[PDB]
């Protein structure tokens, strides 16, 4: 198998999240798919740290996980705020601003 | 051992060491003690860090900077000249987040002028929410998290490595979701802007690391410097090196609020606390556009053939949707939003002049509109309906300059400093910029930007109408003042974009000499 | 010098490999049946009982009657589970289960069939953490198969499972960081050989201590035991399922039993090493004997779980996760921090000032907790006050 | 490959005992259908009608929740002692400075949360 | 470039769960099967970066998102459904066909951009993870990124804080006490004394069935005012 192929998986991954984030209204589902973004995104780093045969990569998979746990951390926080005042955890429910 | 510049990192490091003093105070001190020590600690936190700063300056009077952590934090002069830039914001925005209610019969003022929530957890209108104003009760966590933003974006013009970049990104995002929900009034709007903004960042910040990804299998390096080195010397796959620069261009746009992805902005500006507005939209666009223009003046300069066309686009996209939309809008604070929208075209006209006129132009645009706009944010926090929300109707604001004249007029100049009129900051500002395009090659971007200015004079000049022009409506709003600290906030703000209109050349030639970055 | 040793590691033959595994896996099973039975019959001793006597000599053949009688049973799939998922939820337990348990060093190398392997089917760079991650994908299985039986008392189960996950998993994560500070090495067998000189439990005590509160955790054992809960819960989480699905759970309960205290043994007894009355004599740590000892050591665990299961109640699920939280937690924390103050001082030569902390830290702490359970959890409170109903006069 | 493959063997011996005693469960002993046999147990007593409210078709509110977002950020924090712990030895005076830095910021995190009541509710 | 054949299979196998876990997260209809397909995909990304040889992320991949989709399945049950299946009918107009349009644009783009890289070039990292993967992730998040490794204490701090501010309930709304409800005037017990039992019929005892009061109706306290 050639390499490069981890990218596309991870290019196709990252594309997924990304239509997740458009296609589904839960919240939850769409904080899914923003950790789906960036696992993609620390895949392709894995496979570019394996390419130039340094652990840099790796390393900054590692951060983009504690960036991704506490991203969704806040956001469950501010679903929370949410969901206790409209009992509704859309997104499309927070259609207050608008024009 | 690596060796560590504390003196250079002393910016930044005043600040967490400051944010993280604040959470102690929040962890172990007395309620009725945690505002004034907060507060104390804010604002002399940021005094201290502006200090430092000059200090850094003198420093770098010689060598043209250096890295400070092994890479990975660079203070060259563009550098220290955004991190004063965004301390002093931070100061200002830091004393309108200070202010409590004007006064009461009770004592249990609770930081309500500026728009908190005494308890954001409480369900919006519930009897909890009363009980808690009632007893004065206020999250002071709001000055932590605030610090730790300036944090963020005090590292994210200085970051030169894009793995410490991403950090600060996240780092100054994520407090911002939190405080762009703890709104007082409107906690409805408030809530949906926390949200959009958390979404739509989380969206944008993956983009972001997944450019990095893509930058670093190009070049095989995540600092800016090695990137450039890298695709200067064609060592790199020069493919990857454009896509992980535009998906690197897609965080950092939304950060600014380019049309593509400027939508996010007038909803959270309009739901948003006034008072975290009024600082977002000064700071937050200063510290993206600092990284900004690290990336495109350090990072990746040999490929300006090949990403120059596209910010073009962008930047043209931004002046004309970002003016053209605002000349239909009613609300005052959506307005203002869509002006930070077009002045973020404005600048990135001047990021793309890609010549050191650029730098200079973009870093006094970015000081003089974060003035600009704090200001008239600070100002928009005061007027105030008859049941004490901000008043952003602009229908509403009819006759207010007639009721109000030192406010009337200090608004009055901010519009104008953003219409780019002469006098004020924002003409100098949009002069410096629309140059450094125009010796860039990008007259065609000057051109379009002066259409724009003038598209948007139209809808800046109507304020102006109904707050002197038109007679006041019978319920009218009034103003709240409600405290010192937001007058001073208001004078200072008023004042400076007075005199770097009028009298430019000071912080003008410290602009020029933050033309360089250190490659 | 590196753990694992490229020497004995990775070189086993397709076949020698694959022998490893078998021995493993029925190692395993034939664990579990022992721990089951003996588990019972201690239990039994323990109160005055004799347990499992009866069927077969002396009871051996308990364990297998239940289990082919469970096999004999019919298999049920009620309905309104989510059909899939529920019939999953078994093998996402038992599958981890047997994985974790790959990298525990049963004993040293020995020579088999003319190739030179270590007494465990493989190790790894980072293989403790590899059977913690085991573990932690083998909680999906309790907690999806409470909420795929679509029942109250299921889904009760597993949303207890998922608190236990929150209140036990930090502070087993944090235990191994002492280890690994002494060890150097993240590989079992490199632990393993770190200890030669002398047993971590000895060394590292508080994260011994930790360790074990979260090994009983972690297995939904008692005191904690919260997803089955049988005394609040009926079954818990499994709840709705019978026969070999069931069985299947409680083999993953015991085959995580035996996988944490042989990983407590890897870390802090020493694994496989020969006890003091054993150590002196000759040949004991090499050779076969090894798994004696290790064996040994796991079953002084098994017999700690039993005991504890016989002598203590079950704690509300709150009060487990106040116990990780607010106890465990920062015990563990304090203590690496502590452990590596100390350690960067005696590199430093700073030696009796690290002599000094490290005892006044542990002397602050065992305080510091006794507060916890004596000061903070106060044993006193005002009388309430009257009502309508015409209260009598008190004495 | 090496010093995995034994764990890929061990888990395909693992996966296929675990399909197979599913697969015996369902297909060994006796099956007969009934419907109070399938339908969930609810201690004796007639399931609730199926309909759907006030559980399946709503919402189970934890009280944790609040230490589930910080066991979160926790979990994902701590594993860098991991990397840390391992190479202690060989990093020096100024990375044991640097974790201590880092370790006293998660105290202070912790604090606050202990503190300001939010490890109370379960 | 080309890699073992063994890990072609694994990546082969793997990355096709990754995919399938990732196509479950955005078009399961219950939230519980999209947290499912999250783990699976995580799981499955783990096991690439072992494969890539990177160990140590792999195992922490693993334990990490194990433990955040437990929490996000938590989550889920608490403010979405226990088993809520989602409608996913496209509620803006066009807004489906446009997202699908541009999602598989963008991600044809970047796989073109993409385009061959390994072709350039594939150092083996076995130079690197020599000495140890974990030692030389230590080395240089601790040397070179050290500053980043110290700003992720912000960002825990930060969620901790927006955790306690938005998501933690105060005094004025904590619920009472067992305690406190048994002394409201007795309420508990004595204010509507344990309420009448749900009815219990031939052929009905289920919670929902209410009581037959002497007269021959329903009595209402019998069964809870929440069921149907």
């Amino acid at each position: 198998m050639n390499p490069d192929n981890y990218l596309y998986l991870s290019a196709l991954l990252f594309t997924i999240g990304a239509a997740g984030v458009l296609l589904r209204r839960n919240a939850i589902v769409m904080f899914m798919c923003v950790e789906l973004m960036l696992n993609a995104a620390n895949l392709a780093f894995v496979n570019f740290s394996r390419m130039h045969g340094q652990l840099d990569g790796q390393v900054v998979a590692f951060f983009t996980m504690v960036v991704a746990a506490c991203e969704v951390v806040v956001g469950l926080a501010i679903i929370m705020a949410i969901f206790r005042t409209r009992r509704s955890a859309s997104v499309d429910d927070a259609n207050l601003l608008k024009h | 051992t690596p060796s560590i510049e504390y003196g250079l990192l002393s910016p930044m490091l005043i600040v967490f060491g400051v944010a993280i003093a604040g959470v102690l105070i929040e962890a172990l001190a007395p309620r009725q003690s945690r505002y004034p020590l907060q507060v104390t600690l804010a604002l002399g936190g940021l005094i201290a860090t502006v200090v430092a700063v000059v200090f850094v300056a003198r420093g770098l009077s010689g060598t043209p900077g250096r890295p400070a952590v092994l890479g990975a934090v660079v203070l060259d002069a563009p550098a220290v000249f955004l991190q004063g830039t965004i301390a002093l914001v931070g100061i200002l925005g830091i004393m309108l987040i200070a202010e409590r209610q004007k006064a009461t019969v009770s004592a249990g003022e609770a930081r309500g002028l500026e728009d908190f929530t005494p308890q954001a957890s409480a369900v919006a209108g519930s009897v909890a929410e009363q009980l808690a104003t009632k007893t004065g009760v206020m999250q002071t966590e709001v000055f932590p998290l605030t610090m730790f933003a300036i944090g963020g974006m005090l590292l994210f013009p200085a970051a030169d490595d894009l793995l410490t970049m991403f950090v600060a990104l996240e780092v100054l995002s994520l407090p911002l979701y939190l405080l762009c929900g703890l709104a007082r009034r409107r906690r409805l709007l408030s809530q949906e802007a926390a949200l959009k903004y958390f979404l739509l960042g989380a969206f944008s910040s993956a983009f972001f690391i997944y450019g990095a990804a893509m930058l670093y299998g190009s070049a095989g390096t995540l600092d800016l410097s090695g990137i450039a080195e890298s695709v200067a010397a064609g060592s790199g796959n020069t493919s990857l090196a454009l896509l992980g620069v535009a998906l690197l261009l897609v965080g950092v746009l939304f950060k600014v609020g380019a049309v593509p992805f400027h939508s996010w902005i007038p909803d959270v500006y309009q739901g948003a606390p006034t008072s975290i507005t009024a600082f977002m939209a000064a700071a937050t666009k200063i510290a993206a556009f600092g990284a900004m223009l690290r990336i495109f003046y350090v990072a990746v300069p040999a490929l300006r053939d090949d990403w120059r066309p596209v910010l073009w686009a962008i930047a043209i996209l931004t002046m004309v949707v970002g003016t053209v939309t605002a000349v239909t809008q009613t609300d005052v604070k959506r307005m203002l939003a869509y002006s930070a929208v077009a002045h973020s075209g404005f600048i990135l006209t001047g990021v793309i002049a890609a010549n050191p006129a650029g730098v200079s132009s973009t870093l006094f645009y970015l000081f003089a509109y974060g003035f600009s706009t704090l200001g008239a944010f600070a100002v928009v926090g005061l007027i105030r309906n008859a049941a004490g929300d901000e008043e952003t109707s602009m229908a509403q604001w009819a006759g207010l300059g007639r009721r109000y004249p030192i406010v009337g007029v200090v608004f009055s100049l901010f519009l104008l400093a953003f219409a780019g009129i002469p006098l004020t900051s924002g003409f100098v500002s949009k002069f410096a910029v629309f140059k450094a395009a125009g010796e860039g090659g990008a007259i065609p971007l000057v051109i379009i930007g002066v259409i724009a200015s003038a598209v948007a004079a139209y809808f800046y000049v109507r304020v102006i109408v109904l707050m002197f022009f038109t007679e006041p409506p019978d319920d009218a709003p009034e103003l709240v003042v409600p405290s010192g600290l937001s007058t001073a906030v208001v004078t200072v703000t008023a004042a400076v974009t007075f005199a770097l209109g009028a009298l430019p050349q000071p912080l003008l030639d410290l602009a020029n000499s933050a033309e360089t970055f250190l490659h | 010098m590196t753990h694992p040793d490229p020497t004995l590691f990775g070189h086993d033959p397709w076949w020698l490999m694959l022998a490893k595994a078998v021995a493993i896996f029925v190692f395993l099973l034939l664990t579990v049946l022992s721990a089951i039975l003996i588990e019972r019959k201690l239990l039994g001793r323990m109160q005055m009982r004799f347990g499992p006597n009866r069927v077969g000599p002396a009871g051996l053949l308990q364990s297998l009657a239940d289990g082919i009688k469970l096999a004999l049973k019919e298999g049920l799939v009620p309905a309104g589970v989510d059909k899939p998922i529920y019939l999953l939820a078994p093998v996402i337990s038992v599958i981890p289960a047997f994985v974790a348990f790959s990298v525990i060093p049963l004993g040293g190398a020995v020579s088999v069939f003319g190739h030179r392997t270590p007494l465990q089917l493989t190790d790894l760079p980072v293989a403790v953490l590899f059977i913690l991650a085991a573990t932690s994908i083998g909680v999906y299985g309790i907690v999806l198969a409470g909420w795929a039986s679509g029942s109250t008392y299921p889904l009760l189960g597993g949303l207890r499972s998922s608190a236990q996950v929150v209140s036990y998993e930090i502070a087993m994560g944090l235990s191994f960081v002492a280890v690994f500070l002494y060890a150097g090495t993240m590989s079992t067998s490199g632990i393993v050989a770190a200890q030669d000189r002398t047993w971590f439990v000895f060394l590292l005590l508080p994260s011994f201590l930790v360790y074990v509160v979260s090994m009983v955790g972690e297995t939904n054992r008692a005191p904690f035991d919260l997803p089955e809960a049988e005394g609040e819960l009926v079954g818990g989480f499994h709840t709705e399922y019978s026969s070999l699905k069931f069985a299947m759970f409680m083999l993953a309960e015991y085959v995580n039993m035996t996988t944490v205290s042989a990983l407590a043994t890897t870390m802090f007894l020493g694994g496989w090493h020969a006890p003091f009355p054993f150590n002196l004599i000759d040949g004991a740590n090499s050779g076969w004997w090894p798994l004696l000892w290790f064996t040994a050591k796991v079953w002084t665990f098994m017999f700690l779980y039993f005991w504890l299961r016989a002598t203590l109640p079950r704690l509300r699920y709150d009060q487990f996760m106040a116990l990780g939280w607010k106890v465990l937690i920062p015990v563990s924390l304090l203590w690496i921090m502590v452990v590596a103050i100390t350690r960067s001082l005696r590199q430093h030569g700073e030696g009796t000032w690290a002599a000094w902390l490290l005892t006044a830290a542990v002397v602050v702490v065992v305080a510091l907790i006794w507060g916890l359970a004596t000061s903070l959890r106060r044993r006193t409170v005002q009388p309430p006050p009257p009502q309508s109903t015409g209260a009598y006069p008190v004495p | 490959m090496a010093l995995y493959t034994p764990i890929l063997i061990l888990g395909a011996i693992a996966a296929v005992f675990a399909v197979v005693s599913v697969g015996i469960a369902l297909v060994i002993g006796p099956r007969r259908f009934n419907r109070s046999k399938l339908e969930a147990y609810e201690c004796g007593i007639d399931p609730l009608p199926p309909v759907a409210a006030g559980l399946t078709g709503q919402r189970i509110p934890i009280r944790y929740y609040l230490i589930a977002m910080l066991f979160i950020v926790f979990d994902i924090e701590i594993v860098f002692l991991y990397p840390w712990a391992v190479a202690f030895d060989s990093l020096g005076l100024f990375a044991v400075i640097e974790m201590l830095l880092f370790m006293l910021t998660v105290f202070v995190a912790y604090a606050y949360v202990w503190r300001r009541g939010g490890l109370n509710w379960d | 470039a080309r890699t073992s054949t063994s890990e072609a299979v694994v990546f082969w196998v793997v990355g096709t769960v990754a995919l399938v876990g990732a196509i479950g997260v955005v078009a399961a209809r219950k939230a519980v099967y999209s947290a499912v397909f999250l783990a699976c995909t995580m799981i499955s990304l783990a096991v690439l970066y072992i494969a890539q040889d990177a160990p140590f992320l792999g195992v922490v991949q693993i334990v990490v998102y194990t433990g955040a989709v437990m929490m996000l399945f938590l989550f889920v049950l608490m403010l979405i459904g226990v088993d809520l299946t989602e409608s996913l009918v496209e509620t803006i107009k066009g807004h489906r066909i446009a997202a699908l349009i541009a999602g598989a644009g963008f991600g044809i783009l970047v796989i073109a951009g993409i385009g061959n890289v390994s072709v350039a070039g594939f150092s083996g990292l076995a130079a690197a993870n020599s000495g140890g993967n974990v030692e030389g992730l230590a080395a240089l998040i601790f040397t070179r990124y050290l500053w980043a490794f110290e700003l992720t204490s912000a960002l825990l701090i930060t969620a901790a804080l927006g955790a306690m501010v938005l998501a933690h309930r105060e005094r004025f709304e904590r619920r009472k006490t067992q305690r406190e409800l048994a002394i409201e005037r007795f309420q508990t017990g004595g204010h509507p004394t344990p309420l009448p039992n749900p009815g219990v019929y031939a052929r009905h005892n289920s919670v929902d069935v209410p009581a037959r009061l002497p007269d021959g109706s329903e009595s209402p306290l019998s069964v809870s005012t929440i069921l149907p």
